């Protein structure tokens, strides 16, 4: 994840080396913008996960002890 | 019978707290699809099912990097293949969607979706094409300004171990010229639009946490009356904080004036700094007019229970779910003409 | 002679099983049960309940695949996916769907890919399901949809003297609470639970819960969406609960006339459906009381002139479960 | 300071002694039980308590007249007449009526007449009797009368914040019910009793019952006259009991708006004596709970503009025995 | 300074923990809790108890993997997986095993497997497995076994007052019977259940259960093999039992006799595990008891000359984990 943002954005700083302006660089840029919000939104679920475990147990498991959730 | 809502974004898919205050708003949960593609754009409610305009793309992520073309740039959409599938969506026919996944970055074997009570599409370019422009039923673009932008995305992205802060600069300089020409113009087609800016009232540090922020409406658009503040059509300055209301720094604003947006016809709300508390969340509130609420403090309510999501306090909230409940009156009343007609 | 199955051999289950038994003249023939305990437990439980008794017939297993009810064979499958269910080998017409976990449109769905012609799901359903609650809106339904919910055991109970009280007098506004009986969900010792509030001990204390039975009403009654809001408490009693609801009538009424329009809506258009009580009694009275509403009448006053306050006691399963029947004896009735 | 004697060793009278003995610097001294049980079992069950466990202090009999608490000696008696009582010989000057017998000025007036200067009830007093509810009403008492009464456990735990929805909002009318745990009237087994819903098992049963509470609040704010009504519904739960409120205010509001006029007049000027509860919490956590309410915050709900529904928590055992000390220390301070 | 941890946050778990938090000085540190649950609901479980009443601390969460107690934090994974936990990141020690399905040396290994030195299983064990009772079988135990069980509820209540029973009159045979309170084993209501006695409504009514504690005695004392068998019943209370003991001692004795054989057998060698009760309780006041067993000195009767009958009281929950509490100091000071 942020191991393939680093070599992005590495590689992206280096294809912006051969030209000042020109579309790779644009091409270069899109990328590591599009990988950094993508990071972004993996973490944001890591962490919405770590508080309640259990709501995402009771996804897959809702007839456990723990998960059961019956009205009236 | 369905209703299409366009909305415009820059910083992500789905990424932007709009959407979970409209979802919320008219349904009471949304959440992506059961089984399928883990990394699905697409959210689905009771009554909503969100629309990533990033689906639509006609190529990879291997595809464009051999190409000139960045992901605003029109040619990296196919508006062909989006009208056709929102059409039979509008009408009631079932579509098949292919997903792009941000992560892998090459295009998924096409989900299908049915029709929803209400759609929206999310994404870049829900108002460039003409053609879709049509099927709208209501426009919305938030211009975020590149100074705010910039201070949010230091804010929140520059965590990411690889970025730099000068090498964030660098990608919304290479993002601009694409982005002013092919993005920005569509603000004269949106029906309402939210600017946000940097605070007046204090001495205009960039961290983003209390902003300025402008609420623009078009005027003559049916089922849509325009929120107004004390009356419709003058022009307001109203600061709230007084004898009765007391808070603290840095302060409460308010305008509320008449303006022409591109050749058309609008009145503004604009509103300058952060909520302290919810004392003055419903004496601003309590003041306000035409906002389409069934009951008293229905906006506080939703605000203060999506309260932890970034931007509840700071007004850009405040009037995303405005919009929002204007959305649903102007839901109720289309489809009961409709049904009229029907 | 339609083929009945019964996905969820829960509470309900087996009271379906002993409403079902009891009736004379249905439509139904009960062929295919799916617990996830097997033969042996469907056998036993059924059998000795604590809350109904000893069933008077004699139940007994008849293999390892099935169990015979005076004489009549019944299919024991176990099986947690419900797509692979032999239903299309038992041709099963309809399936009460009583686990609990299968109330949207996708998760009940899988048994109409195992063949299933309908599906009836006991809670009330997640989505855009036909929610028809038997006695205000039975007539409504086709044989068009596949899948339709028969709503809460507090719906079921509030819907039917709402309706009466819509109609005759006027409403505009209402607040409602239920003292309810505890459930299943309820852990027996404080553990993990998705609810902090559940997760407490049902027998020792009282439970607050959520409940959507009041924002439920305005699917079976559509004048009332928005007009109505409530909230459960969950006391150390086993089977029977008990609803209040105060509302704000439009017409200027008295306690007593708010208890002829329940005698006079009783006898006419909700006989069978709704019953009035005059005589002072508690919980454990009302025990199979096939009446899915059964008001109090000493108890009922008006503050004001317009602000009523009624409560009435229901039986939480057999109450429900008999509204099931009839719900299912309206599909056999209404067939292609 | 103030000799202090209790007529009545029931739970009140047994909360007292414990809630009193907890006291700092607490003007009253007690010096004499009237119990028809005897010295044997007023010793034991004072140190043995069911609902609030052991006793955290030395409890021996002293002699065969008396028992000795942590080294002090309290006298007891045993008579059904209070004329017979030996107050003139003792010479208390306050004595408490935990019986629940004597509610009458005529039948709780005997204690005078054997010689105790004033008396306070643990009951709502019937006819002319002045009832004080602390935090509401206790800022207007007159030494000149001689019996005075301590409001129920439920008009105890309405009037705090019934007093801040009138003060702050406005209240038309509004009504009640009180989802009570159960108390010594109700018979353990079905047997002979006038009052028939508590002649059933109170163990197993949700008793209906008609209540005073929500009248006898009008006696505390003059203002609220004629305007509420409620009824009590007992649930099989020991000690804590709940009771929720709705009302039509005038002033339009909404939920969160009343928690916090809640919270701000907890801290204001009903410190001590009501708290807001932002936890999502059950009965026994507010066992020996000192408020005299608790206001549940996630259950308040409002619908339309003007009528607020609000979810209060008492314990009516210890929680009410905390006022019936604070109201004596308020006649003992200003006692001359 | 032993680093422990525990895998199941339960009625002993919590239980443990708050034991734990009343010793004056112990050298037990509490690092990681392994549980089906979240930070907000472990500590919510902790502080609020439905009935031990509410915890007397400072009961906060410290981030979304840790909770604050009383100043101290501890992590909370959640896994179910013991062989996937992190326990040498960590650094533990010994992990107390309370989650009731590992009580096989192949499953409860999964620990040592993942990082732990030892493990406390909190339940019978299964095969051949070390089997201690506090008082009993505490001095038979070295560093050598890896894996140790602690018996069952009714197993370090019955095995004390026995002890000495067998040692001063000597136990021919004799038969066992406790009333036992309801657990997280039954269900609320008649629901899907293996034992079908188990399978109905818990609060309503009576259940008949087997027990292995009758047997499990001979683990601890090796001179009654064989000759102690019983059942436990089921009723309808949440948390403390009673023990019912009829046995066939040897030599001739009366009834004052065996109560004061436990009254001069406490204040030495029992000091903290067994106590004799004289006056008229009820099974609520036995709460929060320390003592694995308090006899009931009024209701010891003696039939013929040779047959006694004594029956004794004792918090499952709470007594027990205070013997769990008190052997894992067994384990820290032979380390
Ligand atoms: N009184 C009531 O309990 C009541 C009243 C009205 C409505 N409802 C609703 O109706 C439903 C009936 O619930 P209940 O009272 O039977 O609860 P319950 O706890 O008795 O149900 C448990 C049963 O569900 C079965 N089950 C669980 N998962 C399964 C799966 N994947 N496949 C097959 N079977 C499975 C098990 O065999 C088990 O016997 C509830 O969801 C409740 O919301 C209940
Ligand atoms: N439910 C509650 O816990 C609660 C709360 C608040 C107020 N109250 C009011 O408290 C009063 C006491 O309630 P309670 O349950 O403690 O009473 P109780 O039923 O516990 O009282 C019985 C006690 O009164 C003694 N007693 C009875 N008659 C007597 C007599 N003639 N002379 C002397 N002693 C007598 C009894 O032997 C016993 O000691 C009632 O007035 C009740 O309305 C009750
Ligand atoms: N009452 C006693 O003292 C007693 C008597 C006999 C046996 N035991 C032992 O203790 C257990 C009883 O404890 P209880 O029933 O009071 O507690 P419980 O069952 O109420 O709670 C156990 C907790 O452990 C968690 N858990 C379950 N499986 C797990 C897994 N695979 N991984 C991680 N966490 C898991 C659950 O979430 C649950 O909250 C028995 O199973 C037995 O091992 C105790």
């Amino acid at each position: 994840i942020s191991d393939v943002v680093e070599k992005s954005i590495k590689e992206a700083q280096e294809t912006c080396a051969g030209d000042p302006v020109s579309g790779e660089c644009v091409a270069a840029w899109d990328e590591v913008e599009e990988l950094s919000a993508a990071a972004s939104h993996a973490r944001d679920k890591k962490k919405a996960d770590g508080s309640d475990p259990l709501e995402e147990y009771c996804k897959d498991n809702p007839e456990t002890n723990e998960c059961r959730t019956y009205d009236n | 019978e369905t209703i299409v809502i366009g909305l415009a974004a820059d910083s992500g898919c789905g990424k932007s707290t709009f959407m979970r205050r409209l979802t919320s708003v008219f349904g009471g949960a949304a959440k992506p699809p059961k089984g399928g593609n883990p990394d699905s754009n697409t959210l689905i409610s009771d009554t909503t099912t969100v629309i990533c305009l990033d689906d639509y793309h006609s190529l990879d992520r291997y595809g464009r990097k051999e190409q000139k073309v960045t992901a605003l740039d029109p040619r990296a959409n196919d508006f062909d293949l989006m009208y056709e599938q929102v059409k039979a969506l509008k009408n009631g026919i079932a579509v098949e969607k292919p997903i792009y996944n941000h992560v892998t970055g090459l295009l998924d074997p096409p989900e299908l979706i049915q029709p929803p009570k209400i759609l929206v599409i999310e994404g870049l370019h829900p108002m460039f094409d003409e053609r879709v422009r049509d099927l709208l039923d209501f426009s919305i673009y938030l211009d975020i300004s590149n100074e705010v932008k910039f201070a949010w995305k230091i804010q929140r992205d520059m965590a990411e171990r690889g970025h730099s802060l000068e090498s964030i600069k660098a990608s919304i300089e290479a993002r601009k010229p694409d982005f002013d020409a092919f993005i920005d113009p569509q603000k004269q087609y949106a029906d309402a639009v939210i600017e946000v800016l940097p605070t007046t009232l204090i001495p205009d540090d960039n961290e983003g946490k209390v902003l300025r922020v402008r609420l623009i409406m078009k005027e003559g658009v049916k089922y849509f009356s325009p929120v107004y503040l004390f009356d419709e059509g003058s022009t307001i300055s109203w600061i709230p904080c007084g004898r009765k209301l007391t808070c603290s720094y840095p302060g409460i604003k308010f305008n509320y004036e008449p303006d022409s947006y591109f050749d058309h016809e609008v009145s503004v709300l604009e509103m300058d700094g952060q909520f302290d508390r919810l004392d003055e969340l419903i004496y601003v509130e309590s003041h306000l007019s035409n906002l389409s609420t069934k009951f008293y403090g229905e906006v506080t309510q939703q605000m203060l229970k999506h309260a932890d999501f970034p931007g509840s306090n700071n007004g850009t909230g405040l009037f995303q779910t405005i919009v929002g409940l204007k959305i649903r009156d102007l839901y109720e009343q289309l489809i009961a003409n409709k049904a009229t007609a029907r | 002679k339609l083929k009945v199955a019964i996905n969820g051999f829960g509470r309900i289950g087996r009271n379906f099983l002993r409403c079902w038994h009891g009736r004379k003249d249905s439509p139904l023939d009960i062929i295919a049960i799916n617990d996830t305990g097997g033969v042996k437990q469907a056998s036993h439980l059924l059998k000795y309940d604590s809350t109904l008794g000893i069933f008077d017939a004699d139940v007994k297993p008849s293999g390892e695949t099935a169990i015979s009810v005076d004489g009549k064979i019944i299919q024991v499958v176990s099986n947690r996916n419900p797509s692979l269910l032999p239903w299309k080998e038992l041709g099963i017409d309809i399936v009460i769907e009583g686990t609990g976990v299968f109330v949207d449109r996708e998760g009940a769905g899988k048994h109409i890919e195992a063949g299933a012609k309908k599906v009836i799901i006991t809670a009330p359903g997640k989505g855009d399901i036909p929610t028809y609650v038997v006695g205000v809106n039975a007539d409504a339904y086709s044989h068009d949809e596949p899948i339709i919910s028969n709503a809460s055991c507090t719906t079921n109970c509030l819907a039917p003297f709402v309706k009466v009280l819509d109609q005759k007098f006027g409403i505009i506004k209402g607040t409602m609470t239920t003292t309810h009986s505890y459930t299943g969900d309820q852990r027996l010792l404080d553990a993990s639970h998705r609810d902090l509030r559940r997760a407490r001990a049902a027998a020792l204390n009282i439970v607050p819960t959520s409940t959507g039975a009041a924002k439920a009403v305005a699917l079976v009654l559509p004048n009332l969406k928005g007009k109505l809001n409530g909230i459960a408490l969950r006391v150390p009693t086993p089977n029977v609960s008990v609803v209040d609801l105060v509302v704000q009538v439009s017409k200027k009424t008295f306690a007593e006339e708010v208890n002829a329009a329940f005698r006079d809506s009783a006898e006419k258009e909700l006989k069978g459906i709704l019953d009035v009580c005059d005589e002072p009694l508690v919980s454990v009275d009302f025990r199979c009381s096939d009446f899915s509403t059964t008001i109090d009448s000493s108890l009922t006053m008006v503050m004001g002139d317009d602000m009523v306050k009624v409560i009435a006691w229901y039986d939480n399963e057999w109450g429900y479960s008999q509204r099931v029947v009839d719900l299912a004896d309206i599909v056999a009735n209404n067939w292609k």
